[PDB]
RNA sequence: GCUCGCCGGAAGACCAAGGGUUCCUGUCCAACGUUAAUCGGGGCAGGGUGAGUCGACCCCUAAGGCGAGGCCGAAAGGCGUAGUCGAUGGGAAACAGGUUAAUAUUCCUGUACUUGGUGUUACUGCGAAGGGGGGACGGAGAAGGCUAUGUUGGCCGGGCGACGGUUGUCCCGGUUUAAGCGUGUAGGCUGGUUUUCCAGGCAAAUCCGGAAAAUCAAGGCUGAGGCGUGAUGACGAGGCACUACGGUGCUGAAGCAACAAAUGCCCUGCUUCCAGGAAAAGCCUCUAAGCAUCAGGUAACAUCAAAUCGUACCCCAAACCGACACAGGUGGUCAGGUAGAGAAUACCAAGGCGCUUGAGAGAACUCGGGUGAAGGAACUAGGCAAAAUGGUGCCGUAACUUCGGGAGAAGGCACGCUGAUAUGUAGGUGAGGUCCCUCGCGGAUGGAGCUGAAAUCAGUCGAAGAUACCAGCUGGCUGCAACUGUUUAUUAAAAACACAGCACUGUGCAAACACGAAAGUGGACGUAUACGGUGUGACGCCUGCCCGGUGCCGGGAGGUUAAU
RNA sequence: AGGACCGAACCGACUAAUGUCGAAAAAUUAGCGGAUGACUUGUGGCUGGGGGUGAAAGGCCAAUCAAACCGGGAGAUAGCU
């Protein structure tokens, strides 16, 4: 069975890193909602 | 518990 | 030419191949290729917009001169060789300049044979000319459609477009369509029908003969479900409805041209 | 040219083990804890001049700071540089 | 520690992705481990990841992303030029030994190689966002030469056997060595050279392309492997000295030949086919502006730098995805012996493991198996499931056929071992010797060896000789679908979908059509022998009548008829 | 030569049993089909919700699909419990 999650550092980043939120508005405003409520690890960037 | 298994199917009483 | 595969497997067995022998057995020439990636039909927002392309092989575009536009300068066509790219075999041919081309390759011109372009030219198959200096009713091909465009009608295999008449500025074409067209004189056609006559006989066979000249299959509306397709659903074969492509708009006779901007340019219409 | 003032800060200890201990009795090496950045040439002048014992290659890797759970929560410890510095031939502590 | 069992194209060994200390040592058993725990991938502490050469980084580009200006868009924003990022590809270079508790192509020893900086030394036209060459390519097949590698022989060392025999064509073990440098092979491709001219290479160019004419018949490039060297060195069966009982310090023999041989290397080669098989740079030349003691180029020597990050550990797994130490999934590399066609399979090597609860008992009943009297489908919805068949060689093989098939039809016969033909055959391989000359990694002859079928004849054993594992059940009639394929991930694999073939129909290129308020893009860098849509579905024989209806196409003379 | 044949890796999922608070939220065992291709696979990329993709089953689109998931409108509305 092969399961969903098939981890691999490149396409998680270029999917949900930190410069692939601040590339766009929608992105950035995600930012500005992890910031809002003041989370700790604001995007994936391990 | 998040997951919630479904139920097995009735028996189909048409 | 045509030969029929023997049928010594089922997928075999229908297969006419058209093995030309004269064809060149190489490679083409380097400096006259190019890259071609393939799409699938899929365009910059990245949908499909024509169904039923993909797959099938690697293949680099040839860089065919249709303009044709060295004059004088005579050539040799060094060879013939197989261009994926088209239904004609190319010809790589040479100026007494040292520089070589592509051309497409008439009916009647074998390697060594010899043509060249320009107003002066003479009428043998291979030489392109205006078609104010071309004679009437002579089969000409690789027509353009404006002076310097590049030549646009009749570049498939076998075929050919025909000077009716010339009225003034204009000739007029019966186009490969039976289409009786119009365009100006000035613009250059090469003589001749086009070669790879014979293209039309192959018949391929099998489906992977298709799939790998990059053609994935077509599903009939009939089969699709009402949402996928105006053809849909049904009880078994079900229909009751009026032939319409996917968007609903009606297939099986229905005009769709509308250009009101080149409609004066065409004598007649289509057979 | 490369500044006194960088090279009093490129080296902080001596690191000092059983690998240490070996590295000194049979290579020549004195094995150290040096800067985070700590270039091997500016390793190599540091050494050179505040120690003024004569240095033959650097050779310099970056440990991994341990994860600590002190009491209950999830720690760390620093990276650090540690650097293997091959004297040429004479003595060092 | 000794036996026992399992794996061994894996349950072994090394990586990538992924994880992130899980690696090693010391200490502890509260929790975690489906039990115990002194043990641990658990808790605490300490240690451990060393690079000019490996990877990243970096140069170059693919798909594709972003995208100055730009075109478009209520706004956000879309597309896109120049451009710039992007490997899963292209681009310089290290090997063998030794070592740690844990790293080692990184440390140590020895032996190298690459790229640049700079300086002196001479000789020199150098010079690019520009030209050309190159890099630069498919599938399949086949053969030749090789190698890894193994087997045997020969040596070297040791042994003379817990009960019969065993100093002998007896037993066990080792017989290994690299990169680099030199060589230029088997073999692969290619004519070469000098001049001269030219509308091509957006200008130039001697470079490329293209013509001429002479020219000698050779050269050029590519090239596995081998040989020499690397190496009077390392490694080495082992022996001894001391035992932190762990292993340390020394000494250390032989270290050859033949044969077999890869799916690996020559080979990106060769032949062949149609489906016609990335790009850019590094690389080599050509010149443009500019400079021509200079600069800069080449060569020689010296010298310097090769930074930064990764490197522990798991990696068909208790460490990655599956909530678990989960019978699941996970890409790449190596692949030994015997039997075998084989990477199957059986038993084994190196190596690893005994699957983290066990002990008894030997009820029913359930699961996985084994055997079975007589009968042999009578069971049942249905021969479901089991049983059975199963190999190689030869003989033989029907209807039907689209002439290919059907067909492994069906069916039968031989198979072990020993001996001889034949102190092992046919064959393969090939030394020595000898001759020739292009004189060699050469050719011709020659056969020592070293292997080694297959067949026949004779004998023999057993119930059985394809003896285990492995390994077709066969035939007859028939519906449907031509066939290979695809499908409801997870109750439906089919007659459904696709298909090649056929037809209608649209489409004359700024094509039709499609995504998109648009710019635009796909179609297509295609052009009616093309593209789209619809139906039908190989092939054979064919496809009949109806236009009243709905739709489509063509007309415009008349009625009605919008905005105005 | 061949969408050729037998048959491992690899891909799949036809039968049967087991399993059905499983070892496993679809598996194991024994068989079974393709196995040079309309094949399979690694890495990266592209298409996004009435949208995608679809050899077409309403299939798949993160164990969810006759219209995903998250947040908002939202304490929708519920003559029904
Ligand atoms: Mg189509
Ligand atoms: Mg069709
Ligand atoms: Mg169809
Ligand atoms: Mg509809
Ligand atoms: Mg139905
Ligand atoms: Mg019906
Ligand atoms: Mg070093
Ligand atoms: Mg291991
Ligand atoms: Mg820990
Ligand atoms: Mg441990
Ligand atoms: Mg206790
Ligand atoms: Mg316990
Ligand atoms: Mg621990
Ligand atoms: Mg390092
Ligand atoms: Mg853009
Ligand atoms: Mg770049
Ligand atoms: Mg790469
Ligand atoms: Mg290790
Ligand atoms: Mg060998
Ligand atoms: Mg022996
Ligand atoms: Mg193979
Ligand atoms: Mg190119
Ligand atoms: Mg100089
Ligand atoms: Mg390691
Ligand atoms: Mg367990
Ligand atoms: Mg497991
Ligand atoms: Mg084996
Ligand atoms: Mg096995
Ligand atoms: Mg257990
Ligand atoms: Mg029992
Ligand atoms: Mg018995
Ligand atoms: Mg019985
Ligand atoms: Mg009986
Ligand atoms: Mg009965
Ligand atoms: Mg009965
Ligand atoms: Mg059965
Ligand atoms: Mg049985
Ligand atoms: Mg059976
Ligand atoms: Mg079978
Ligand atoms: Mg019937
Ligand atoms: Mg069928
Ligand atoms: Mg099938
Ligand atoms: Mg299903
Ligand atoms: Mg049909
Ligand atoms: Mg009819
Ligand atoms: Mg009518
Ligand atoms: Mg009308
Ligand atoms: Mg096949
Ligand atoms: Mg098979
Ligand atoms: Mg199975
Ligand atoms: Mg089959
Ligand atoms: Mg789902
Ligand atoms: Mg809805
Ligand atoms: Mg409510
Ligand atoms: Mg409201
Ligand atoms: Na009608």
């Amino acid at each position: 069975m092969k399961r969903t999650f098939q981890p691999s550092v490149l396409k998680r980043n270029r999917s949900h890193g930190f410069r692939a939120r601040m590339a766009t508005k929608n992105g950035r405003q995600v930012l500005a909602r992890r910031r809002a409520k003041g989370r700790a690890r604001l995007t994936v960037s391990k | 518990p998040v997951y919630i298994p479904r139920p097995r199917p009735p028996h189909p009483r048409l | 030419a045509v030969v029929k595969c023997k049928p010594t497997s089922p997928g075999r067995r229908h297969v006419v191949k058209v093995v030309n022998p004269e064809l060149h057995k190489g490679k083409p020439f380097a400096p006259l290729l190019e890259k071609n990636s393939k799409s699938g039909g899929r365009n910059n927002n990245g949908r499909i917009t024509t169904r039923h392309i993909g797959g099938g092989h690697k293949q680099a575009y040839r860089i065919v001169d249709f303009k044709r536009n060295k004059d004088g300068i005579p050539a040799v066509v060094e060879r013939l060789e197989y261009d994926p790219n088209r239904s004609a075999n190319i010809a790589l041919v040479l100026y007494k300049d040292g520089e070589r081309r592509y051309i497409l390759a008439p009916k009647g011109l074998k390697a060594g044979d010899q043509i060249q372009s320009g107003v002066d030219a003479a009428i043998k198959p291979g030489n392109t000319l205006p078609m104010r200096n071309i004679p009437v009713g002579s089969t000409v091909h690789n027509v353009e459609m404006k002076p310097g465009k590049g030549g646009q009608l009749a570049r498939s295999a076998g075929t050919y477009v025909q000077i009716v008449a010339r009225d003034g500025a204009y000739v007029t074409l019966r186009l490969r369509s039976g289409e009786m067209r119009k365009v100006e004189a000035d613009c250059r056609a090469t003589l001749g029908e086009v070669g790879n006559a014979e293209h039309m006989l192959r018949v391929l066979g099998k489906a992977g003969a298709a799939r790998w000249r990059g053609v994935r299959p077509t599903v009939r509306g009939t089969a699709m479900n009402p949402v996928d397709h105006p053809h849909g659903g049904g009880e078994g074969r079900n229909f009751g409805k009026h032939p319409v492509t996917p968007w609903g708009v009606q297939t099986k006779g229905k005009k769709t041209r509308s250009n009101k901007r080149t409609d004066k340019f065409i004598v007649r219409r289509r057979s | 040219m490369i500044r006194e003032e960088r090279l009093l800060k490129v080296l902080r200890a001596p690191h000092v083990s059983e690998k240490a201990s070996t590295a000194m009795e049979k290579s020549n090496t004195i094995v150290l804890k040096v800067a985070k950045d700590a270039t091997k040439a500016e390793i190599k002048a540091a050494v050179q001049k505040l120690f003024e014992v004569e240095v033959e290659v650097v050779n310099t890797l970056v440990v991994k700071g341990k994860v600590k759970r002190h009491g209950q929560r999830i720690g760390r410890r620093s990276d650090w540089k540690k650097a293997y510095v091959t004297l040429k031939e004479g003595q060092n502590l």
